[PDB]
């Protein structure tokens, strides 16, 4: 059926910018911060399988927790997103993983598919290195890691495609 | 109507959020 | 058009919360003064 | 074809209850104040004409003005609602007409269809009389006036049906 994949992470890491880049191929400098949730349909072929997908976009800001968390239920894959110019967004990945598992109410949460995205790699002055992000992914569930730029349209489809592969695997 | 339904569900959740902001204020 | 129209309502609701959020930023910055 | 009709009026006069009675034939004592706008669809036949009526319910409370006003535009007919047990809600009619006229931007206000509803006639202790309500309608557009009860269902169906008639009457005005 319909693959549900959902984007979590700190405010301003680029969640809405990744989803909009992937679905409508647009990018904007002054996007409004998300109030609650959004979803866009997206249909694709992955490894020759036709897939129907619904990308869910959630607010990063803490005060909107109560708006996002009812919509975690029934998600097939979770994309944990940080900005590579924001070491705090990277340190909070564990907090986002736990927030998902607490509200998602998934059977066997220890084998649930997470994909990790480090966004904004167009910015030269990085606060998070590739190696430390890979160390964390390897050491916290062994998740696939993708460095992305919504702005430059770098590696954006590859992250969502891999999420589909992980659901198909499950 | 799962898309309409889903959007209704989001709208409802936004209205809950306003209902609780206003009752405190 | 019902799906389209519900989206418009949600948009207004989100717009309202943004405005409400601004109102509280004004009172909180009033308390700090 | 589709007919958009909109309910305006003070908080708690029974706008939501009027719509839920008409569409779902239910009534609720503990009904929550409306946050923003709502709509429901109802299919009916008025005078041979098969019609879908989209009923727009709005929040009456002052703080929700900016929430409701962007949905005034496109209404074929406006239902101004007051409560017969609330004199203030009746005094406010002029304001609600002026607000609808501004935000829906109705040019030709002299011919746009309004229908006035005095709700809660099931309440004994009235605070607005039938004649003074009928007076106001004659003098401010000569509108149809309906004394209704969402609680009892009195004249509810008739009120909504009449709104379709006013729309059919001016749509046949070409
Ligand atoms: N250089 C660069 N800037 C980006 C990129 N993606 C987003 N931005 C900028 O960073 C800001 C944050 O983007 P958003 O997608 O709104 O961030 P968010 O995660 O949706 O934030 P919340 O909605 O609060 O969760 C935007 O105003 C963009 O201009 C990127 O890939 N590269
Ligand atoms: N006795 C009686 N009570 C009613 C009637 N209509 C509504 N009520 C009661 O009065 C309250 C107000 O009804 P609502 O439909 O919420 O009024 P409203 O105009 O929608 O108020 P807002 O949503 O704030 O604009 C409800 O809780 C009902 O129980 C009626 O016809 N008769
Ligand atoms: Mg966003
Ligand atoms: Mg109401």
């Amino acid at each position: 059926s319909l693959f549900k994949v959902i984007l979590l992470g700190d405010g301003g890491v680029g969640k809405s910018s990744l989803m909009n880049r992937y679905v409508t191929n647009k990018f904007d400098t002054q996007l409004f911060h998300t109030i609650g949730v959004e979803f866009l349909n997206k249909d694709l072929e992955v490894d020759g399988h036709f897939v129907t997908m619904q990308i869910w976009d959630t607010a990063g800001l803490e005060r909107f927790r109560s708006l996002r968390t009812p919509f975690y239920r029934g998600s097939d894959c979770c994309l944990l997103t940080f900005s590579v110019d924001d070491s705090q967004s990277f340190q909070n990945l564990s907090n986002w993983k736990k927030e998902f598992i607490y509200y998602a109410d998934v059977k066997e949460p220890e084998s649930f598919p997470f994909v990790i995205l480090g966004n904004k790699i167009d910015i030269s002055e990085r606060q998070v290195s590739t190696e430390e992000a890979q160390a964390w992914c390897r050491d916290n569930g062994d998740y696939p890691y993708f460095e992305t730029s919504a702005k430059d349209a770098t590696n954006v489809a590859a992250a969502f495609e891999e999420a589909v592969r992980r659901v198909l695997a499950t | 109507m799962d898309d309409l339904a889903q959007t209704k569900a989001i709208k409802d959740q936004l209205q809950k959020y306003i209902r609780e902001l206003e009752q405190a204020n």
